[PDB]
RNA sequence: GACCACGGGUGACGGGGAAUCAGGGUUCGAUUCCGGAGAGGGAGCCUGAGAAACGGCUACCACAUCCAAGGAAGGCAGCAGGCGCGCAAAUUACCCACUCCCGACCCGGGGAGGUAGUGACGAAAAAUAACAAUACAGGACUCUUUCGAGGCCCUGUAAUUGGAAUGAGUCCACUUUAAAUCCUUUAACGAGGAUCCAUUGGAGGGCAAGUCUGGUGCCAGCAGCCGCGGUAAUUCCAGCUCCAAU
């Protein structure tokens, strides 16, 4: 009954986190937006 | 009709005191009677002992065991139940852990698929429930 | 250097306290704020007087460096100006010294000489050694 | 019993609808011309030209023949036009509500500096700004959103120290010369 | 005394006042301001102009300090600090220099006050990167609208370097300060992935984003409302990318 607690979280494997260049911060990040959106199709 | 007259005013405001006794929310706060009853006695949190671990049946629609805590309050001693929020977390917490209880929504009523459930945990043993999630931080050893 | 010049606003003598009240500005180009010692000298070299009874203090400089505004007074006479000072403004110049004794020191040794009644200085001796 | 302030104020306001799609765009211009580094600037001047406004509302309100509606009207538009957006041939009480939030953006000294042509780029002021090397009046001011009045529009160039205007070196400047002085003895 | 007495409750000291806003308004008021009350409780009192006073005393009630057992000596809802209730609040610091106050009186005292230590608790002002020509994808234009070429500004590329600029922190000095630190300057340092790595929650709606890829398969969970879960889940757990505030 309790005992299927985060069953699937351990299940999945644990994909590392990929290296992922550093985006830019506040008034960079605004500008760039800017010039610039998820369109995954 | 309503009355209208310029020196009616002390029957305007009795007739809006006597039938402000009719709304939910007025007369629910302004009698002193549900600060009373509910359990945390108006806290937004509570220091409580956790006592017993159950499982809970979810509503109608949904076939789904919930995880709640059955927590008796060191304030005064009612014994309410309260479901761990995030995944994994009922076995990162134990027996005979205090722990910190906080709201589920809706001013103390009962939310999503749990009935008769309101209370949330974090704060297990001096530590926050959401970081022993993420990984920021351990139970003490 | 040529490039740091003292100006004045605010004069005004008072012969109350025998001194000279005055707000001095200190203008210089590329430069950090010039020591009060230098500002002692220079005003008394340009005043024909002495750099001893000139006191400069409370000297604070704008934004982006350059202008320093602070407080300057000319005594007429050393004694006058050791008459009418503050004592902590003599000892920045090195005209007084003040007691090294700590003021929880002084505190406890009037709750001992409290208690006691007659002989005030039996307790001192005591405490003190 | 203490002797301080205790004084302070909002200078912005979250719009109510917030995440609306068509303010979002817009804000986002906003940013994108004058080079805000994001919404809570927009939050702020937008505040105060409302408060100026609402102040021109009270102010149509009161009566025709009113000495204290000359004196707060008059000095407003003397304020006005000494930041510089309002001009000074429309003086008039009810042109106030007509202003603009974009016409407040012009008179920020970021954009000053990027239109006199201090700069190559409205972020390359601010970059410079934020650096110290803009000065008005003989002084260094380094607040991108400072506001700078009409009266001193003519008096904004490079400090006297900074190395675009009096021309000392740097860091940069210093290593790169003593490295290739050092290869060359 | 029905124009609401008498009574009770209050998670009530009052008010000058605080949040919010078409307007009318709804709530919160100990707080640092002006008055009242209290110093565990309510009793009492001598001096003093002014006390029914608690950093005065007496007695009683709980608590409890020392005792040589014959007594003595008590009230931190004062400043720190501690214990107990708690989701929920600071250093057993320095000084009378600023503010004023007390005293025979300029010279002494003030946990009143000022300063420092903690402080994402609130209110601001604010770094975390700007440019160049290269090659491509290109956008806005000019001749022609024919294969289309050429010329000025702008966007993107852990692709190319560069020039100058810059603080965050080392840091001799200066300055402020009763004496000290930061803040305001200045010497020498200090950026290339400038790694000197901004974060909290989602990707159905309200309110801005994915019919992306896996694991799981109405179980775990998510989910404020519907609802999302029987194998190819846009809502579950992971990776990438977008959305908001910073």
């Amino acid at each position: 009954s309790l005992a299927r607690a985060g069953k699937v979280r351990g299940q999945t494997p644990k994909v590392a986190k990929q290296e992922k260049k550093k985006k830019k911060t506040g008034r960079a990040k605004r500008r760039m937006q800017y010039n610039r959106p998820n369109a995954n199709s | 009709g309503k009355c209208r007259g310029l020196r009616t005013a002390r029957k305007l405001r009795s007739h809006r005191r006597d039938q402000k006794w009719h709304d939910k929310q007025y007369k629910k706060a302004h009698l002193g009677t549900a600060l009373k009853a509910n359990p945390f006695g108006g806290a937004s949190h509570a220091k409580g002992i956790v006592l017993e671990k159950v499982g809970v049946e979810a509503k109608q629609p949904n076939s789904a065991i919930r995880k709640c805590v059955r927590v008796q309050l060191i304030k005064n001693g009612k014994k309410i139940t309260a479901f761990v929020p995030n995944d994994g977390c009922l076995n990162f917490i134990e027996e005979n852990d205090e722990v910190l209880v906080a709201g589920f929504g809706r001013k103390g009523h009962a939310v999503g698929d749990i009935p008769g459930v309101r209370f949330k945990v974090v704060k297990v043993a001096n530590v926050s429930l959401l970081a022993l999630y993420k990984g920021k931080k351990e139970r003490p050893r | 250097n040529d490039t740091v010049t003292i100006r004045t606003r605010k004069f005004m003598t008072n012969r109350l306290l025998q001194r000279k009240q005055m707000v001095i500005d200190v203008l210089h180009p590329g430069k950090a704020t010039v020591p009060k010692t230098e500002i002692r000298e220079k005003l008394a070299k340009m005043y024909k007087t002495t750099p001893d009874v000139i006191f400069v203090f409370g000297f604070r400089t704008h934004f982006g460096g350059g202008k320093t505004t602070g407080f300057g007074m000319i005594y007429d006479s050393l004694d006058y100006a050791k008459k009418n000072e503050p004592k902590h403004r003599l000892a920045r110049h090195g005209l007084y010294e003040k007691k090294k004794t700590s003021r929880k020191q002084r505190k406890e040794r009037k709750n001992r000489m409290k208690k006691v009644r007659g002989t005030a200085k039996a307790n001192v001796g005591a405490g003190k050694k | 019993p203490v002797a301080r302030s205790w004084v302070c104020r909002k200078t912005y306001v979250t719009p109510r609808r917030p995440f609306e799609k068509s303010r979002l765009d817009q804000e986002l211009k906003l940013i994108g011309e004058y080079g805000l580094r994001n919404k809570r600037e927009v939050w702020r001047v937008k505040f105060t030209l409302a408060k100026i406004r609402k102040a021109a509302r009270e102010l149509l309100t009161l009566d025709e023949k009113d000495p204290r509606r000359l004196f707060e009207g008059n000095a407003l538009l003397r304020r006005l036009v000494r930041i510089g957006v309002l001009d000074e041939g429309k003086m008039k009480l009810d042109y106030i509500l007509g202003l603009k939030i974009e016409d407040f953006l012009e008179r920020r000294l970021q954009t000053q500096v990027f239109k006199l042509g201090l700069a190559k780029s409205i972020h390359h002021a601010r970059v410079l700004i934020r650096q110290r090397h803009i000065r008005v009046r003989k002084q260094v001011v380094n607040i991108p959103s400072f506001i700078v009045r009409l009266d001193s529009q003519k008096h904004i160039d490079f400090s006297l120290r900074s190395p675009y205007g009096g021309g000392r070196p740097g860091r940069v400047k210093r290593k790169n010369a003593k490295k290739g002085q050092g290869g060359a003895g």
